[PDB]
């Protein structure tokens, strides 16, 4: 119905949708060969 | 048998899907095929597939007393089918010895 | 009205007395023929599992036919 | 032997590679790709793929494609007709699955599926009407179509279910597998694998060695030491394969018997493989993280306390890495201990089992009910 | 048998070994077959056999 023009607008996975997987970090390959190495 | 589906394929499906190349060609339709082979070598798998694919209604003749009510309550004739196999028409009606 | 399905003139046998008295020790012999009906009647009623995993179609009916006696 | 690899799926890795921004360039990938592109004629595909990509359409490559395409389905809508006209429905049934076939060997999608739909509906025989299904199974697998995929798995199960092919249904157990492993349903993708493990034999998705590595890690992943025992690291197929491989043997092995920091160089090393396969990619840090914690509790199951150091050295990390990892892994509630600081040490606890099934419970009927409220607002207005 | 009744007489001959080998494929496709299994060593080793 209403194209709802009152407010502007900018230019613009069936599994189940986790907050976890978002987490900014190194793949744990090179986290584990960063330990390795300062061991 | 592949060259064996070819010919029942030929003489059963042609005639009854395309009546146009025989007529074309100047020949009778065939109207009877028998199947030779020991038992179990699939004469009656071929007749069962090809009445299937031509969609033609396969009858079972066999001579049974149990069905020959089904056939015909006062079936004193095997003809009698014949009613039977116009009303179902297309159909392919088969005997095993 | 709608009669539970036990209504029938062929009633099961009361296993506690009409049960038959003979056992595959009292037959002897005629394995082949014993084991045919095992596989036939007794184990796909507690195997059916098992047949539907192998891919076997159980058989209703066995017509034990043979000469008398 | 296996059904035909017409979508072939080595295509759609070497696509997912050349995606990726670490082979966005691979010489020997694109070389590959493109020797496939020139033998199986795949000009359509070939258009999508250069547009796609940003790469540069060579135009001569281009235009031979088309026009050998272009005489391909002229000659086989030729053959079509004369069947029509001519021969019988099998052959024209034959046609025009031919046509279907080759409009997916050229990477067709809509006109090959159109074509399929339109021999399904001609077509008479039940396996034919699956080796359909997994026509389209395979190019739902191929282009991720996961309600094509959903559509078709029900349809070959409902196929199955009359004729009872035992076959077809151990290839749709390992499509069910790959699509499972696909949309990150381990569990079942492990359930289905250990079913169909002895019986693979749907060579046109994969070798059998990526398939027991794939079983392997799912199993690892969703089973349980009692079940992973039983299963996986006595089962004889499995483990004559993992004789043939050498390392996700250890991988496995490491993990079973409790050789730690093997287990997470191995956990590397899969981890980076997981990235690199298109198949497991959206989920390799998923993976990971989820084996990170297994090994956790299972180090930490049969001891009431255990130091932050005997952790560390056990694993080959730092304390200080290892402290954060269990302290992130214990917020987010997947590990059943409590770690002092003050004194490193951690200390195991016991929760039952039912607060564990309330907490599922509470989250599961909280997405039904705001799914069932959703459908009650589109309806009433 | 008179030349004018029949009009094709087909011929199904005991299986070769390529057609035992067919008809043992086509019937073992509803079983768990583990991977794997000769069914052309199958075929062999039954001669003048029906399907
Ligand atoms: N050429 C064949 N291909 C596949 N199966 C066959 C073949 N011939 C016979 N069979 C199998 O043998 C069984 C009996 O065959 P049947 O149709 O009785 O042959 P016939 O009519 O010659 O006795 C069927 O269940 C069928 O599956």
């Amino acid at each position: 119905d209403d194209e709802f023009e009152e407010f502007p607008a900018e230019d613009w996975h069936v599994w189940e949708d986790n907050w976890d997987d978002d987490n900014v970090e190194d793949d744990f390959s090179n986290q584990l060969r960063a330990e390795l190495e300062k061991h | 048998l592949d060259k064996q589906i070819k010919e029942i394929k030929e003489v059963i499906e042609l005639p009854v899907k395309h009546p146009e190349l025989f007529e074309a060609l100047g020949i009778a339709q065939p109207k009877g095929v028998l199947l030779y082979g020991p038992p179990g070598t699939g004469k009656t798998l071929l007749a069962r597939a090809v009445a299937h694919h031509t969609d033609c209604t396969f009858i079972r003749v066999s001579g049974s007393e149990l069905v020959q009510k089904f056939i015909g309550e006062g079936a004193r004739m095997v003809r009698e089918l014949f009613v039977m196999a116009r009303e179902h028409a297309p159909s392919i009606i088969f005997m095993d010895e | 009205d709608v009669l539970p399905p036990e209504a029938d003139s062929s009633i099961m046998m009361l296993t506690s007395d009409q049960k038959p008295d003979v056992m595959y020790a009292d037959i002897g012999g005629m394995d082949i023929q014993k084991q045919e009906v095992r596989e036939a009647v007794e184990l796909p009623l507690t195997h059916f599992e098992l047949y539907k995993q192998i891919g076997i179609d159980p058989p209703r009916g066995v017509l034990m036919y043979g000469p008398p006696g | 032997e296996g059904l035909p690899k017409n979508p072939d799926l080595r295509i759609a890795q070497l696509r997912f590679l050349l995606s990726l921004p670490e082979h966005r360039g691979d010489a020997a990938v694109r070389d590959e790709l493109m020797a496939a592109v020139r033998d199986n004629n795949m000009a359509p595909y070939y258009e999508a793929l250069c547009k796609s990509l940003d790469w540069q359409i060579d135009v001569d490559l281009l235009n031979k494609m088309k026009k050998a395409n272009e005489d391909e389905l002229k000659r086989l809508d030729e053959e079509l007709e004369d069947a029509e006209k001519n021969l019988g429905e099998s052959e024209i049934r034959d046609a025009m699955m031919a046509k279907a076939e080759y409009l997916c060997r050229i990477g067709d999608k809509e006109g090959a599926l159109t074509a399929f739909r339109k021999t399904y509906d001609k077509t008479v025989a039940l396996g034919h009407r699956l080796d359909i299904v997994f026509y389209l199974l395979r190019i739902g697998l191929f282009y991720m179509d996961n309600d094509l995929i959903t559509r078709n798995t029900e349809k070959a199960k409902s196929l199955i279910e009359e004729g009872g092919d035992w076959d077809r249904r151990n290839r749709l157990k390992v499509y069910q597998g790959l699509y499972c492993v696909a949309i990150r349903d381990f569990k079942q993708a492990a359930e289905l694998f250990l079913d169909t493990v002895s019986t693979f034999t749907s060579y046109e998705l994969m070798d059998y060695k990526t398939f027991v590595t794939y079983t392997v890690y799912v199993s690892m992943i969703a089973l349980e030491r009692p079940d992973l025992r039983e299963k996986v690291i006595k089962g004889a197929e499995i483990l004559e394969v993992l004789h043939s491989l050498p390392a996700v043997r250890q991988y496995l092995f490491s993990l079973y018997e409790c050789r730690y920091s093997v287990f997470f160089q191995s956990l590397a090393v899969v981890e980076q493989e997981m990235k690199k396969d298109w198949l497991f990619a959206p989920h390799y840090r998923y993976y990971v993280r989820e084996m990170r914690i297994h090994a956790y509790s299972q180090l930490l199951e049969s001891y009431r306390s255990l130091t932050l150091g005997y952790m560390a050295e056990a694993f080959g990390v730092g304390v200080e890495f290892i402290d954060q990892e269990l302290s992130r892994f214990i917020a987010a509630g997947r590990l059943h201990c409590k770690i002092d600081k003050v004194n490193e040490i951690v200390e195991t606890n016991r929760p039952d089992s039912k607060n564990w099934q309330y907490q599922e419970t509470i989250k599961k009927g909280d997405l039904l009910l705001n799914r069932v409220q959703k459908l009650s607002r589109v309806i009433n207005m | 048998l008179r030349p004018g009744r029949i009009d094709r007489k087909i011929e199904f001959p005991p299986p070769n070994e390529e057609a035992r080998l067919d008809i043992l494929k086509i019937h073992s496709r509803k079983m768990n077959l583990t991977r794997g299994i000769n069914l052309r060593k199958i075929a062999e080793l039954m001669p003048g056999a029906s399907g």
